[PDB]
């Protein structure tokens, strides 16, 4: 790769709630699953974000 | 490092997920010019998600809210920012995971269905059995009562071994 990215954080990190997560997934896989796509073994990862949702809509309140 | 999971309400679970703020400055293709947005998803799609990372030490769940405008009055490069979503379990953690593969000696799991948890033979109650059975391999640990190990286990983060592939979590039901 040779050029590393340099990164910043612009806020100290927050905990999500458990529905906030959920929404936050059903978002990204629905936008990055959306074709205008790309593949590049981000179909895999998705599918396996998409075995995290699924823990999730089934977690307790 | 660590912002500290809470462990919470009704679950006993810590809560290891944290939004992640994030402005960088990213190696612009020449190919992606005129469209950047595209072209830093190429430096953040399959490059980070769900794949572990040191920086922000935990799994990049996915990006949202991608915000290339961090530049506006050729080219190399450009600023953006972003707000990254992080599975960021630490040690000490109290997880949950489901059984996936069971062997005589290291139990596994698999959290949210997804991430790699094993507990070694050590860390297991001891006054637990493991039978073999059709198999010879269908062995199957039933604790000392007796009921064959449940299906969703609760047990505390010893190590988290971040290493080329997949994440993998080292716990123990002490």
């Amino acid at each position: 790769l040779n050029t590393p990215v340099v990164i910043h954080a612009t806020q100290l990190p927050q905990h999500v709630s458990t529905d906030e997560v959920l929404q936050f997934l059903e978002s990204f896989i629905d936008e990055k699953e959306n074709i205008i796509d790309i593949d590049t073994n981000l179909s895999s990862s998705i599918s396996q974000l998409k075995r995290i949702q699924r823990d999730f809509k089934g977690l307790p309140p | 490092k660590q912002v500290t999971n809470p462990i919470d309400e009704k679950n006993g679970t810590s809560n290891c997920i944290v939004r992640v703020p994030i402005a960088l400055y990213v190696s612009l293709a020449p190919m992606y010019l005129e469209n950047p947005l595209q072209g830093v998803m190429k430096q953040h799609l399959n490059p980070l998600v769900m794949k572990y990372n040191n920086k922000v030490g935990g799994v990049v769940l996915g990006y949202e809210g991608l915000k290339i405008l961090d530049a506006d009055p050729p080219f190399g490069f450009t600023w953006c920012h972003v707000n990254l979503y992080v599975w960021q379990p630490q040690v000490g953690d109290v997880l949950e995971g489901y059984i996936f593969i069971q062997s005589a000696s290291h139990i596994g799991l698999l959290i949210h269905d997804a991430f790699n948890a094993s507990i070694k033979k050590n860390n297991i109650p001891v006054d637990w059995t493991f039978v073999h059975n059709d198999g010879n391999s269908l062995g199957h640990w039933v604790d000392s009562n007796g009921e064959p190990i449940d299906g969703k286990l609760r047990f505390t983060v010893r190590n988290v071994h971040t290493t080329g592939r997949v994440v993998s979590v080292d716990g123990t039901l002490i």
